[PDB]
């Protein structure tokens, strides 16, 4: 069941069976609380959050790759296994 | 009919499932992606797909036997 | 605790408990005939593949 | 105002007879100071900025705008405004953690301390090889002192301890500085590393160099001054040595040695990870056997140390700033430990065994958050700056030699078994019978604890933060051609 | 935004340390110029990559090989090697 | 949950000498009862009822324990100076 | 005494008790002691390697001597990866040829290049 337990040991998780006699209102507290903060930084996350694709078009994709190409070829570049 | 390099690139194909009939694949994921791969749904395209892989295996054990029968 | 050494009687379960495991059992009995119904020659393993 | 500010020390002292108010406002003001410092410190420029000169022939106590400099040179780059940014933290904190247990001589006491810790934040500032060595040997009387009238039942042979081993190593960092100065007739570390000496004459230097750097860090196998010489020495005293005077050493490396033999440091580098490798092992097994708590904790330091080095002769960027980030989080947990074993507990039991110690949980359940969360910082949990730092140093070891560093990847798990073997048998367990109930931790303990914990936190998740002192001097020594 | 004048080690006297401070300086500059390329590479091939998904090998190949060209080429690598050595003998 | 009184703990340890065959009498077994005396218990015999006493309260009896209890008071103090009974 | 480790260590000791070491896990748990937990008694000698045999040492184990759970430990990984490695020998083969992709195995789509076909690409 239970058992004699020392009053004076304070810690922040309350120690033993530890149920305040205002709980109820700390309780709301802790709620608002709760709610503010998950609901300020799921707004505040909002702008840095995107898709994976469709963010860049194939155009930008594949004049990447052609640069990437004209780049390779005017220092001295083989492929891998070209040998 | 086999699909275009062009059109299975198009259609964002897995490499180990472009084959001589990712034509049915293409379909058949389309109808998967409508539904939300439930298992119920798709039964026509999903049983293609599966029709062509029967005769896809199918040469596969008979070039096995062909092989077999050399040695 | 009334009787020592002696017969049990019989448990007393609740309602609700009662209720609850015939509605599993039930349920995992019926699933289980449904799929092997549907699925008998796949999952027992029929129409084989390779050319006759 | 230097007059007026005596006179006030002076009144100070007659009327309240305890001078060690004075001294934390005093510190403080100087952190202050310090933090102005770096408001006004330009960043887009390799150069040294707040430059001074003290001892110059034509004022000889003042400062000299003279065409002819033969005093002592000081002067702040980005790597010196880190570590001196770090000594005037940890200052303050180091005066207010034996704010109540000295009762005698206090005041003699506090001064002992502040002095040490204003030498070693002046040895940041030094520009020129004489002041840097003349600041580096400064604290060894004090130490001494410290340790012997303030320090546990073995302090004499603590204080002759760490006054011995550190002045067996300078005089050999003192036979290279003579070396330099008799072949270059120049000091100074503004452009030192424009002077290319022979390979034999740079071969021959960097052996008096790493000698010093090996008793200093420590390293293996000279290493067994330290655990004694934090053991005996009060609280001050190992907080102060952990945190600020082992730090010494591997600035020493980076302002010292790298600039000047490169090529001799290029020869000799496997030696190097030979000896941190060994460190680091060696060190981290034979901590399992030992009984004292604060022996244990010294011993943690060596590994770390260890990691440090391995870092910081890594020729890579990435080894480099590793090594600088390890030493700031070392400097931030280690004095917590410290903290803790020989300031809480051992105030309160005035004992150092650990077999009298057990299942502390039940009667201080905040003491023990505070034990669970700094060991699990001091042995590498990440979003902590000690994770970054042994990180970034294995890397750069692991790049300089893969086989070495790959090995040394074994500290990871040699940290967590030291550790967590220690505090599992402190937090847990039934209370002991040895030892009775005392207070929990109080406000001032607390307080500390929570200042060093913040910081390393702050640096462990966004180490980033420290880049903008530190991005010219992650290039400023690495030898590629 | 600073733009400061470069400088190279070769042409100086190293007596004058204004000069000596700037080759050193731009030194350091242009290696970070160097990183923020190859970072611009990356960048590039990530977005490559996560846009092409099954076919990215045929679509990134020239951004992969051109990455893993320029990583060990542009890194840092410090002035000392350069000042204390003249390539030319 | 559930708590045990010593008079519960004595009525199941009359039950369960009841049972036992080789014991003389059911109705001579007496809360001052001595085994070895009264009911005439073999050596082996009182062993057999620790060991079932030990079984029917969930115990554990250390061997220097068990060849002390003679009596069956001296059974029953003992299991109720037990907590975990 | 009894340990090499602990024998070791004779000559080192002058004037301290050389204690029989006796590990406190199998020390019976059903004697009173001083501390319950730690199975001790206020003011017993320690051995000199004491904390090898404590509470908190790593545990051990009494129903195989160590050299015998070494000889079952080594005998199981034998026999069971040689039995594996010679099962390897009486294995079926076979019935259907490993499938083969378009286009040379796709070796454009996997990149490669016409100078390096083998690198990269399928069965073909
Ligand atoms: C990222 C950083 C996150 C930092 C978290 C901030 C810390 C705040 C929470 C600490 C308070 C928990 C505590 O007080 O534990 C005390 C506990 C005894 O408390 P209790 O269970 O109530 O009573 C038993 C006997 N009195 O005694 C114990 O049993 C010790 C358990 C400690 C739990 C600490 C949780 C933090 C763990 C992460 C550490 C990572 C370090 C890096
Ligand atoms: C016993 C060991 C061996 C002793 C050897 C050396 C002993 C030295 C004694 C301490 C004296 C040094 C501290 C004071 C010198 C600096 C005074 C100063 O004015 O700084 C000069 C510098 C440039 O100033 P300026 O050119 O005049 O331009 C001003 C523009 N408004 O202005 C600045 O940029 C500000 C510079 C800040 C310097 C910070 C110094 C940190 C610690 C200060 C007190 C240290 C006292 C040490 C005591 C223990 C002994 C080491
Ligand atoms: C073992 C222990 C070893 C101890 C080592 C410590 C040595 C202490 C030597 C002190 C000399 C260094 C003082 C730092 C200079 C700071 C300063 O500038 O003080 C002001 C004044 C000269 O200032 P000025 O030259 O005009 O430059 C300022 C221009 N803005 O400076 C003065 O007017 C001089 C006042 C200082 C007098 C000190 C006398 C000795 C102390 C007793
Ligand atoms: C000197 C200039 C710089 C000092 C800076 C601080 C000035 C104020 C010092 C102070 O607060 O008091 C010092 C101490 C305490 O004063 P008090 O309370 O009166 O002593 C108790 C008995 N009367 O007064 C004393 O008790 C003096 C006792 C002296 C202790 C003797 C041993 C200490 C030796 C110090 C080592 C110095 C070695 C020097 C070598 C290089 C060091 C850099
Ligand atoms: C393949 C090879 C496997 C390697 C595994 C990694 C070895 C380290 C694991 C250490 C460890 O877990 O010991 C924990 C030990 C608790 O063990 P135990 O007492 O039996 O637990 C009772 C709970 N029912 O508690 C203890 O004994 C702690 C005391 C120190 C344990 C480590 C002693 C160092 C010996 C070398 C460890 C491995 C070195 C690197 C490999």
């Amino acid at each position: 069941g239970r058992y004699p337990f020392p009053k004076d040991v304070i810690s922040m998780t309350g120690g033993w069976w530890a149920n305040p006699s205002n709980w109820k209102l700390n309780g709301l507290f802790a709620t608002g609380i709760a709610v503010g903060l998950a609901l300020w930084v799921s707004t505040a996350t909002l702008p840095y959050t995107r898709r994976r694709e469709g963010i860049t078009s194939e155009s930008d994709i594949s004049k990447w790759n052609a640069a990437a190409g004209v780049w390779r070829e005017r220092h001295g570049k083989i492929s891998t296994g070209e040998a | 009919p086999l699909l275009s390099q062009e059109d299975m690139k198009k259609h964002k194909i897995l490499l180990a499932y472009r084959d001589r009939c990712a034509a049915l694949l293409v379909p058949l994921n389309e109808c998967r992606k409508k539904n939300y791969y439930m298992p119920w749904a798709c039964g026509h395209e999903r049983h293609e797909y599966e029709m062509c892989e029967v005769a896809d295996f199918q040469r596969r054990v008979k070039a096995m036997d062909k092989l077999k029968a050399e040695k | 605790n009334y009787k020592w050494n002696g017969p049990l009687p019989r448990p007393h379960v609740s309602a609700g408990h009662r209720i609850a495991t015939k509605f599993l059992g039930a349920t995992m009995f019926f699933w289980m005939f449904l799929r092997i119904k549907e699925e008998y020659p796949a999952m027992l393993g029929l129409h084989n593949f390779y050319p006759p | 105002i230097l007059l007026s500010s005596l006179y006030l020390f002076n009144r100070i002292l007659a009327w309240q007879g305890n001078v060690k108010h004075f001294y934390l406002f005093a510190s403080n003001l100087l952190l202050l100071f310090i933090v102005v410092l770096y408001i006004n410190f330009n960043t887009f420029s390799n150069s040294f900025q707040f430059n001074f000169e003290l001892f110059n022939s034509l004022n000889p106590f003042g400062l000299s705008n003279s065409d002819i400099s033969n005093g002592l040179l000081f002067g702040i780059d980005g790597l010196s405004l880190t570590f001196i940014l770090l000594t005037v933290l940890l200052i303050p904190l180091t005066l207010l953690g034996n704010w109540y247990n000295i009762n005698f001589n206090s005041n003699l006491y506090y001064t002992l301390v502040l002095a040490i810790g204003l030498v070693i934040l002046l040895n940041f500032w030094a520009l020129d090889y004489i002041s840097f060595y003349i600041l580096f040997e400064a604290t060894l009387p004090l130490l001494f002192i410290l340790i012997h009238i303030y320090g546990s039942s073995d302090s004499e042979r603590a204080s002759f301890y760490v006054l011995m081993f550190t002045l067996s190593g300078s005089l050999f960092m003192l036979l290279s500085i003579v070396v330099i100065s008799i072949v270059l007739n120049t000091t100074n570390f503004i452009n030192h590393n424009l002077f290319v000496l022979s390979l034999d004459l740079q071969t021959i230097i960097w052996l008096g160099l790493f000698i010093a750097i090996m008793v200093k860090t420590p390293l293996f196998p000279i290493h067994v001054w330290l655990p004694v010489v934090h053991s005996e020495s009060p609280l001050a005293g190992s907080m102060i040595l952990a945190g600020l005077i082992l730090k010494l050493a591997l600035y020493a490396i980076l302002r010292l040695l790298l600039p000047l033999l490169c090529e001799a440091q290029i020869l000799y580098t496997p030696m190097i990870y030979i000896i941190s490798l060994l460190t680091i092992i060696l060190t981290s097994l034979a901590t399992l056997r030992q009984i004292d708590l604060k022996v244990i904790i010294a011993y943690s330091s060596i590994s770390h140390m260890g990691i440090a080095i391995l870092g910081v002769c890594s020729n890579t960027s990435l080894g480099i700033y590793g090594s600088i980030v390890l030493g700031v989080a070392h400097g931030f947990v280690s004095p917590a430990l410290f903290l803790i074993v020989g300031g809480i507990l051992y105030d309160r039991y005035h004992i150092r065994i650990v077999n009298y110690y057990k299942g502390l949980t039940t009667y201080m359940p905040q003491l023990a958050t505070y034990i669970i969360i700094l060991s699990f910082a001091n042995i590498g949990t990440p979003l902590t700056g000690n994770f970054t730092g042994e990180f970034l140093s294995l890397q750069g070891g692991f790049i300089r030699n893969p086989i070495i560093g790959g090995i040394s990847c074994i500290s990871v798990l040699l940290a967590a078994i030291y550790q967590l073997k220690l505090t599992n048998k402190l937090t847990g367990g039934i209370s002991s019978i040895y030892m009775h109930r005392t207070n929990d931790v109080t406000i001032r303990e607390k307080f500390i604890m929570n200042i060093l914990i913040i910081s390393t936190l702050i640096i462990g998740i966004c180490p980033q933060i420290m880049y903008n002192l530190l991005y010219w001097t992650v290039n400023n020594y690495i030898y590629i051609i | 935004h600073q733009r400061p004048e470069l400088v190279s080690f070769d042409d100086i006297n190293y007596n004058d340390h204004k000069k000596v401070r700037e080759a050193q300086e731009s030194y350091t500059r242009e290696q970070f110029i160097r990183l923020e390329a190859l970072k611009t590479v990356r960048k590039a091939l990530e977005k490559c990559y996560e846009e092409s998904g099954p076919n990215h090998f045929e679509d990134c190949k020239n951004l992969a090989e051109q990455y893993l060209d320029m990583l060990p080429t542009h890194r840092l690598q410090g002035y000392l090697g350069y000042q204390r050595n003249d390539p030319s003998k | 949950a559930h708590v045990l009184t010593k008079d519960m703990i004595q009525e199941r340890i009359v039950a369960l000498l009841e049972s036992f065959d080789k014991v003389n009498d059911a109705k001579n077994i007496t809360a001052t009862a001595n085994l070895t005396s009264d009911l005439g218990l073999d050596s082996l015999d009182v062993v057999e009822v620790v060991m079932a006493i030990e079984e029917e309260f969930g115990l554990e009896i250390p061997d220097h324990d068990a060849d002390e209890i003679k009596t069956v008071q001296q059974a029953i103090d003992y299991v109720s100076a037990q907590p975990a009974a | 005494i009894r340990a090499s480790f602990d024998k070791a260590e004779e000559p080192m000791l002058g004037d301290y008790p050389d204690i029989d070491p006796f590990p406190a896990q199998l020390k019976n748990p059903y004697k009173k002691y001083d501390d319950q937990q730690d199975r001790r008694n206020l003011e017993e000698p320690l051995s000199v390697n004491d904390d090898l045999y404590d509470m908190w040492s790593p545990d051990r184990f009494t129903h195989f001597k160590n050299q015998d759970a070494l000889k079952y430990f080594i005998g199981f990984l034998t026999i069971f990866f040689g039995a594996s490695y010679v099962a390897t020998y009486f294995v079926p083969e076979k019935a259907a040829i490993p499938r083969e992709f378009p286009y040379e195995g796709l070796w454009k789509e996997s990149g490669g290049t016409e100078k390096s076909k083998a690198f990269f690409g399928q069965r073909s």
